């Protein structure tokens, strides 16, 4: 059954309807599939946005039971050299059609994976079979696709899902199962989301998983926090003031306290400090500057592996130092 | 240097078999092989170390096979070495085998040759008449060193870790049984790693598997097996040593295996002369672990 | 409708678009090249393209072949006199029963019986696919045999390289 | 399903193609003339190098179209073999064209032919070059091999003029009786930067979605083009306006880091208007964030930083 | 046998030679059996515009047994490695017997001889989504029908796959006087070359070239249609061992090819998007 | 139709195909000429060091037609040759892709064909598709007819006289058995019939031999191990060794190894020989090897048995070999070595 399914595949949606974010992309596939003029499509854009979703529900939409022969998927993990592109793409686009749906799609999953050659190979195909055959071209890297391609494919951004959106679809995943979500557990599930539904449902999931008994609990921003394991907003404003107003050695002690408490990692610590930072009041832009650049450095120098402790007094000394240009 | 030998195929002909067998089995393994001509015997080793990894082939064959058998040399016992390309050797051979067929009693007369028209290098000049057409081969051939003839050695092989199997007669009721045994693992296509188990108590059984995340070959043996006058002994090896082995098996009829566990696998084959009885000219081949337990 | 760089080719060496060093230098170097026992076995020409690299080798050859080609006694093929200064390899060419690495081989092994009474000058313009780790080793072995080879008589051998680069391609 | 305009509306005649009028009208004089010679068209992507090829051996050949053109292309083989085999045998092909007529080989997008397969087109040429021309179509001129080149003549399309694109643009519209307005025009022309075919794209998309061709309608189809945003956020006074620009306008619209840098860099190559050593740092500090994100730290933080080193070294 | 389904039989041959029709589906394929108290279904798909369907009868089977009461029929797939080889094959008899219990379970192929006893395993995979039963011919509206003999058309094929055929054309067309025409022209490097097959019964029986609807007959009407030869050249084996071929294309343009030698195959493949005007034209001269 | 033939005899369309086969392996590009009393194909390769004919009668053919006058296009492979009785000939000459003749010959595996067409047409009222293009119509016996209409380029005819000049010495200079007389007056029926003209400096060197010695021994010879091909004659004796030349490296090392392989022979084994008074001669053996087996796929038992016909100059001078058929000559003419 699809209960033993993880919910990101669960709650795949199965049409359009379901999909939340995307109203102008959403909108514009149905006119274009209402007056039988859809176009090459390339959809762009970050992880876990639906386009994949998008593509397969529109697929199914147009054809139906179909949708099996109908339609020819590509990914990533199948081979997709110029060989491939230049057989079974070439022999699929080129034959006629089982009972005259409209037209045959091709669906080029991952295709900012694909060779340059394969690219080059296939820019001919999608111009030569275009009576009775369409492309759509899902990537999240415009540049690894040749300029032939992007010019030949009409492009739709799938901008990050908006916070109503969101919203919307964890009720959905409420109702559908029984839970509780507390405001405070779903805005700080919203602002670590960032935008991907695969981590909310993954998050979601998990969190279930923490309550004891997902009968009666409702899940809270402490559940959140610490099945995520990211710090809470008052750790990072408490750091943060400590750093600013308080001395060397008290800092150093709210920093290892603070990381101690829940054993926060120092990049989310990090992250934090400098999304708080981005949006305060500065009088100077060296000070900016500085800020940006020892942060950068210090990240840079985290993701390789080091000394923890000389990684966290290198945060402070380079708040403390950048700060010192103002006044 | 003197080098003379006559050979006669009507004459003998399980001698003349053995011959072919040897050329024949070096032909298909690699381009050279060593040849030892001595006072007592003629030895033809193929082997990867020339002047897992490979196996290697070494061939014995008795002085009683040549009508005229003449080596001299300044060497110890007479022994003369030399390299020799097998595919040269082994179309004189078809040559000589298809004369033979036609129907001939003609000799075949093996010379060593200088040849200063072209490590010393010289010619054998193997000549066969055929009913008359004279066939002459001037076949090149590279004299070796006594040391580096030296350096060549039969690999020992452990006999307290190692059991005999004896196979049972190729002319006998379980010859064509036991041959389609052999075969039955020759006709799949990517399977190239085969693994030969042996089970002792029919006193002993032997099995062969190919292991795969989507295949499970296995080959089980029924027929009468004898031991050669504890069960748990299992060697990987290629499939061409393993459809050499079988080419072998179909020409020799005391045909023995031994598997030293996770170690190696040797095929030996005699061919029994009567007379006390002349020297039993021999076929004994090594093949290492390609992949191993 | 005939290009005029074909319209307008040289009929004569003092037409060839070549420095008088050069030429001078080719001159020598290829009549040394032909005389009965030469040290110098093969002319290796390299240079951009249209340099007139093979222009010039044609006209020089058409002056040299019939100076030290040796007369015949009717034992030319046809009742002509075999207008063959220059033999050439063509590298696109596909006979039946026969290898592609070895196509270049049976070539040479035919170019060496071009001497004396049959003598002509041997170019490779059109090299094999060397592109191919196969055929090029060949095509070095080949040479080195050649260059190596044992016997009284070779015909003379030019290879025109124009060197050019090799665009990045997917 | 009807045919997308991008097809339906192809030109089949030379004179219905915008732009590059010098070219097209040589193109013009070789048709009637006849006596084509080998050549190569480069340009930019979509601006009719494969229509100004095709309309050229329509016109040149006509009934004998189909028997005197051999069209090969990136999806179909192109070895070495098939200039052995298929391209010789059509070469070799004896026809009865005009007296002033010639067989075309349109080798479409020939910058990505094998090198055994030009070195072969190198002897294929010297040989057939009588009955046998060659139009090979790329991007770029140089990735043809320099012995193909000097046998063949070099034509380099320009950029479509804003002009050639309203006037065919508004041709389409009369022929489809959409209804337009001048901003609306006047942003698919801003958008399409030169690509003939993008903007008949958009143009058909923008009418599909929204009916009438408006500003607004136009820009909720198409965006605004990425170079334009990141050279107003690379060339900036205020480190704090290109932050908001980088936020606003590129992060939070969906961009990947990668993208953005290599955006960056590829603006930095061709903008002009600082000292040299300006230009050399920013492209100092663009590589040392592409650096930083091929590795894993593709983060937001890192091209504030990058940002922030530029604008210190343009002060 | 304790088992869902079991089968034994000793006219391994057969069976080998049903099977060996499977062999031109390539090999990173995977193959769709269906088991049912009918008998054994064995199906492939390949691109997505060719699908080939063989029958194995109860009677060929010696014994069956198909205890799975649940569910009429079970539904498994399995890599086509080199299970071609393996169900293959000296003077005494072979025992064949195929097991399988459940989903979960290998497939066991176990062949039993006098002295040497045989298993080999088969493990199953995920069925994918994919239906194969997708391409299917409609029989309301049939272009048109032929009967041909099984010979004639493995030779047909394989001459085309000498001289490397690149793509076929299938050319059918009934006329008065009992006029049967039924073609086959490959376009190669050769150019365009024409394989007629007779009039005659013994060869060809019997034709109906209908326009679509299956009812009516009309005289002068041609149908053509366009095939990869790559597809086409997927049934050359299947009718090798061919007694009977039956031909039908529908207005769709599918091509339905039956195959009977008590062993029946089916073979669906798809027709060419569109065809060019010099390929029309010289079939055009070519028929004429 | 401008031209037509065909065949209908199972050896005949053995041969056919076989010497189709050879000259694909000589040239690429075989040459047809249609006479009208012959069909000859031909090869020559790239070094001009081998050349393949093969003759056909009309005879050779159950209907043979030509009608040269009718053709319109391609009027660039119509010529006109000159005879020394007053007399012109016109023939045609075109070009064909060897490997597809071949392919399109090759008997099938398991079908028998019944009749095998080659045609030209080239008339005035000659479709534009059917162009420059020959017409071959194969009938299977199973009432099966395949068509085929590959590309033939037309060119023009350069006959090769070497066969003759050397025919003409050979008469001269060793003009006994009844059978050297017959081989004379045959000679000079040959010379006579050809529609083109006719000491120490007058070498000249004629074996016949039985061509099944010389087949058997050049089956086994490999092509690419013993590549020259070198006949010695003597007053007692017929040694024929297919050998390589060994090549030494820079520090006497070899590039590439020597290997023999040769077969000796009583000079009363040979049908004929005729010597200028050990002759040795030296050239290729790939050539010769695949031109001897043209003959034998006919297999026919009347006339006169498969015998292979050399004559021979000084070193450096062709070699011709020649063989016959009730209705075919095969020719080949080869480039000597020229070291003494
Ligand atoms: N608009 C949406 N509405 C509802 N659920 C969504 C939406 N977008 C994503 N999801 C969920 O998140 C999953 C992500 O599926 P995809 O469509 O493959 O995401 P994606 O945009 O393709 O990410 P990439 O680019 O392939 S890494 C879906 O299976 C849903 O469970
Ligand atoms: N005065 C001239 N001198 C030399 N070449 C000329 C002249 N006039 C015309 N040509 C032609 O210009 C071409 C260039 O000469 P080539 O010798 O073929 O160039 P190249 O040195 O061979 O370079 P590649 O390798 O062929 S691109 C030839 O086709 C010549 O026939
Ligand atoms: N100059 C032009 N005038 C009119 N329409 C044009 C012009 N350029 C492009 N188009 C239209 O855009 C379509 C595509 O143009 P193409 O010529 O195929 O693109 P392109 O220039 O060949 O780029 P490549 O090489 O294929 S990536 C044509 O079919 C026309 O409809
Ligand atoms: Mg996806
Ligand atoms: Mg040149
Ligand atoms: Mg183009």
């Amino acid at each position: 059954s699809k209960e033993n399914l993880p919910w990101v595949e669960k709650y795949r949606p199965e049409t359009l309807d379901e999909v939340y974010g995307q109203n102008e992309v959403i909108t514009t596939v149905r006119k274009f599939v209402d007056e039988g003029k859809l176009p090459h499509l390339l959809f762009y854009g970050p992880p876990g946005t639906g386009k994949t979703s998008t593509i397969v529900a529109l697929a199914r939409e147009i054809y139906g039971k179909n949708y099996s022969n109908m339609v020819l998927e590509l990914n990533a993990s199948d081979d997709r050299g110029i060989d491939v592109v230049r057989n079974q793409i070439k022999d699929f686009a080129s034959t006629r059609q089982i009972f005259s749906k409209g037209f045959k799609l091709i669906i080029l999953d991952e295709a900012d994976a694909m060779t340059n050659a394969a690219q080059n190979a296939l820019r001919r195909v999608i111009e030569r079979y275009t009576k009775n055959t369409r492309f759509c071209v899902l990537a999240n890297y415009a540049h690894k696709l040749t300029p032939a391609l992007l010019s030949r494919c009409t492009r739709f951004r799938f901008q990050p899902l908006p916070q109503e959106a969101i919203e919307r679809r964890i009720a959905n995943v409420l109702v559908h199962e029984k839970l509780k979500l507390s405001p405070n557990a779903e805005k700080a599930l919203i602002e670590l989301s960032n935008g991907d539904m695969r981590r909310v449902l993954n998050v979601l999931q998990s969190c279930k998983a923490t309550l004891d008994n997902p009968d009666e609990d409702e899940i809270s921003d402490d559940v959140i926090y610490e099945c995520c394991g990211a710090p809470r907003p008052s750790d990072l404003k408490a750091v943060l003031k400590s750093i600013l107003e308080d001395d060397w050695g008290t800092a150093h002690y709210t920093l290892n306290k603070v990381r101690s408490a829940k054993g926060l990692a120092l990049i989310d610590l990090i992250e934090g400090i400098v999304k708080i930072l981005e949006d305060y009041e500065l009088q100077n832009e060296e000070t900016r500057v500085h800020l940006l650049t020892k942060l950068a450095d210090i990240e840079y120098s985290i993701s390789k592996g080091g000394n923890d402790q000389i990684q966290g007094s290198a945060v402070i000394g380079a708040i403390k130092a950048s700060f010192e240009n103002e006044t | 240097m003197k080098l003379k030998l006559i050979v006669n195929g009507c004459e003998a002909p399980d001698d003349y078999k053995l011959l072919r067998t040897t050329i024949n089995t070096v032909a298909s393994l690699r381009k050279t092989a060593i040849l030892r001509f001595n006072s007592e015997r003629l030895t033809i080793i193929s082997t990867p170390k020339s002047s897992g990894d490979t196996g290697q082939l070494w061939c014995t064959i008795p002085h009683d096979v040549f009508r005229l058998y003449t080596v001299i040399s300044a060497r110890e016992l007479n022994t003369i070495t030399m390299e020799c390309n097998c595919d040269s050797l082994l179309s004189v051979f078809k040559r000589y085998d298809r004369v033979m067929n036609q129907g001939s009693s003609s000799n075949m007369t093996i010379k060593l040759q200088s040849m200063p028209e072209w490590n010393p290098i010289c010619a054998l000049g193997i000549t066969f008449e055929e009913i008359v057409i004279m066939h002459s081969f001037k076949v090149p051939v590279k004299l070796l060193f006594r040391a580096q003839d030296t350096r060549i050695q039969e690999p020992m092989i452990n006999y307290i870790q190692l059991m005999m199997y004896k196979l049972p007669p190729i002319s006998g009721e379980f010859g064509s049984a036991f041959h389609g045994f052999i075969r039955r693992v020759e006709r799949y296509s990517n399977v190239n790693h085969i693994h030969l188990m042996g089970v002792k108590k029919d006193d002993v059984e032997l099995k062969i598997i190919v292991n795969e995340l989507d295949w499970h070959l296995e080959i089980c043996w029924n027929g009468p097996l004898d031991s050669v006058i504890s069960s748990t002994h299992e060697v990987i090896i290629r499939c061409k040593d393993w459809k050499v082995c079988s080419k072998l098996y179909a020409a020799f009829e005391e045909v023995v295996l031994a598997i030293s566990h996770d170690e190696s696998c040797v095929f030996h084959c005699s061919l029994d002369r009567g007379s006390k009885p002349r020297e039993r000219g021999q076929i004994i081949y090594y093949i290492a672990r390609s992949k191993g337990l | 409708g005939e290009q005029w760089y074909e319209k307008f080719k040289p009929n004569c060496l003092e037409q060839v678009a070549i420095h008088k060093r050069k030429l001078k230098d080719v001159q020598e170097a290829l009549d040394a090249m032909f005389l009965p026992n030469a040290k110098h076995r093969i002319l290796l020409l390299s240079g951009p393209s249209g340099c007139s690299k093979s222009t010039v080798i044609k006209e020089l050859s058409k002056i040299l072949v019939p100076k030290y080609r040796q007369n015949s006694n009717g034992t030319s093929f046809r009742s002509t006199p075999n207008e063959h200064k220059v033999t050439e390899f063509r590298g696109d060419c596909i006979v039946n029963d026969l290898p592609q690495m070895e196509s270049f081989s049976e070539f040479l092994k035919g170019a060496r019986y071009l001497v004396m009474s049959n003598l002509s000058l041997i170019l490779i313009e059109d090299l094999p696919n060397v592109f191919h780790i196969d055929t090029r080793r060949r095509f070095q072995q080949l040479i080195l045999q050649w260059l190596y080879s044992s016997e009284p008589l070779l015909p003379p051998l030019v290879i025109c390289i124009t060197e050019c680069e090799i665009p990045e391609n997917d | 399903l009807q045919l997308p305009w991008v097809e339906k509306y192809r030109p089949q005649v030379l004179s219905d193609i915008v732009g590059n009028k010098e070219t097209i009208d040589r193109l013009q004089q070789i048709a009637k003339d006849g006596n084509m010679p080998h050549m190569i068209i480069s340009g930019m992507p979509g601006i009719g190098k494969t229509t100004s090829v095709h309309c050229l051996a329509h016109e040149l050949l006509g009934r004998s179209y189909a028997d005197g053109v051999l069209e090969l292309n990136a999806s179909d083989d192109r070895g070495i073999d098939v200039v052995r085999n298929q391209i010789k045998h059509f070469a070799q092909k004896k026809l009865h064209l005009p007296p002033g007529k010639h067989k075309i080989v349109i080798l479409d997008e020939a910058d990505s032919m094998t090198a055994g397969a030009q070195q072969a087109l190198r002897r294929t040429m010297e040989l057939y070059s009588n009955s046998t021309r060659f139009a090979f179509a790329c991007n770029q001129s140089n990735k043809i091999i320099e012995p193909l080149q000097s046998r063949c003549a070099i034509l380099r399309y320009s950029k479509l003029s804003d002009e050639d694109v309203l006037k065919r643009l508004l041709q389409i519209i009369k022929l489809e009786d959409v209804k337009y307005t001048n901003d609306g025009l006047e942003a698919i022309i801003f958008t399409a930067e030169g690509d003939m075919r993008q903007a008949i794209n958009n143009l058909q998309s923008t009418v599909a979605g929204h009916g009438l061709v408006n500003a607004d309608n136009v820009f909720k189809i198409v965006d605004s083009p990425h170079p334009l945003i990141v050279k107003k956020m690379l060339l900036a006074s205020n480190l704090e306006d290109s932050i908001q620009i980088l936020r606003t306008d590129l992060w939070k619209k969906g961009y990947s880091s990668i993208d953005i840098v290599t955006t960056s860099f590829r603006v930095t190559k061709n903008l002009a208007q600082v000292k040299e050593s300006v230009r050399l740092e920013m492209i100092k500090e663009i590589g040392l964030t592409h650096m930083r994100i091929l590795e894993g730290v593709g983060t937001y933080l890192q091209l504030a930083s990058m940002l922030a080193k530029i604008h210190k070294l343009n002060n | 046998l304790a088992n869902k389904f079991s089968a034994s039989t000793v006219h391994l041959e057969h069976i080998t030679t049903a099977l060996s029709c499977l062999t031109p589906f390539g090999s990173k394929d995977d193959v769709l059996i269906f088991i049912d108290a009918d008998g054994l279904s064995f199906v492939r798909e390949n691109n997505h515009v060719i699908k080939i369907q063989l029958l194995l009868s109860r009677e060929l089977f010696m014994s069956y047994s198909y205890r799975n009461e649940t569910e009429d029929h079970m539904k498994l797939c399995v890599k086509i490695n080199h299970i071609l080889d393996s169900v293959s094959v000296s003077d005494d008899i072979v025992e064949c017997t195929l097991s399988y219990d459940g989903h979960g379970s290998p497939f066991v192929l176990i062949f039993e001889d006098s002295f040497i006893s045989e298993r080999v395993e088969y493990s199953t995979y995920l069925i994918k989504d994919f239906d194969t039963n997708g391409l299917e011919l409609d029989r309301e509206r049939i272009s048109f029908e032929a009967i041909i003999k099984g010979e004639a058309l493995h030779s047909a094929l394989k001459d085309l796959k000498e001289i490397g055929c690149k793509e076929c054309y299938v050319y059918a067309k009934t006329e008065a006087n009992d006029e049967n025409v039924f073609a086959l022209i490959s376009k190669s490097q050769l150019g365009f070359s024409k394989i007629k097959l007779p009039s005659n019964r013994s060869i060809l029986e019997k034709l109906q070239v209908f326009d679509g609807d299956s009812t009516t007959v009309i005289d002068g009407f041609a149908v053509i249609g366009f095939f990869d030869f790559t597809s086409f050249d997927k049934i050359r084996k299947s009718t090798k061992i061919a007694s009977k071929v039956l031909f039908r294309m529908d207005v769709h343009g599918v091509l339905s090819v039956n195959i009977l030698s008590g062993i029946v195959i089916e073979v669906c493949m798809l027709e060419k998007e569109s065809i060019d005007e010099a390929a029309q034209t010289e079939i055009e001269l070519l028929m004429e | 139709m401008s031209f037509k033939a065909t065949i209908t005899e199972s050896g005949k369309q053995n041969i056919w195909f076989r010497a189709i086969y050879v000259l694909s392996t000589i040239q690429d590009d075989i040459k047809i000429t249609v006479t009208t009393n012959e069909l000859i194909a031909w090869s020559m390769n790239e070094t001009d060091t081998t050349l393949c004919q093969v003759r056909f009668q009309k005879s050779f053919f159950e209907e043979y037609e030509f009608k040269p006058h009718e053709i319109v296009f391609g009027e660039n492979g119509v010529q006109v040759i000159e005879d020394t009785y007053g007399n012109s000939h016109k023939l045609y000459s075109f070009r064909v892709n060897g490997r597809h003749l071949t392919t399109i010959s090759r008997k099938p595996d398991g079908d028998g064909i019944k009749s095998f067409t080659i045609a030209v047409n080239n008339t005035s009222t000659c479709p534009e598709s059917l162009a420059n293009r020959l017409i071959v119509v194969i009938e299977m016996d199973s009432l099966i007819v395949k068509e085929y209409c590959p590309q033939f380029q037309p060119i023009k005819y350069d006959p090769i006289i070497i066969n003759l000049k050397y025919k003409r010495r050979f008469l001269d200079v060793f003009g006994l058995d009844p059978k050297l007389l017959d081989v004379f007056t045959n000679t000079e029926r040959e010379l006579t019939s050809a529609l083109f003209n006719e000491t120490a400096a007058d070498e000249i060197n004629y074996i016949c031999c039985n061509s099944t010695l010389l087949k058997n021994f050049l089956d086994n010879c490999n092509v690419n191990v013993t590549d020259e091909v070198k006949l010695e004659i003597n007053v007692h004796r017929l040694s024929i060794t297919a050998f390589t030349k060994a090549v030494y490296g820079k520090n006497n090392d070899l590039l590439r190894n020597a290997l023999s392989m040769s077969n000796t022979i009583s000079t009363l084994d040979l049908e004929h020989y005729c010597l200028f008074t050990m002759k040795s001669i030296i050239f290729k053996l790939k050539d010769f090897k695949n031109f001897i087996t043209i003959g034998p796929s006919w297999k026919t038992t009347q006339d006169g048995n498969d015998n292979i016909s050399l004559w021979f100059c000084h070193p450096g001078d062709p070699i011709l070999m020649q063989m016959q058929k009730p209705g075919v000559k095969l020719e080949l003419v080869e480039v000597t070595d020229s070291n003494i």
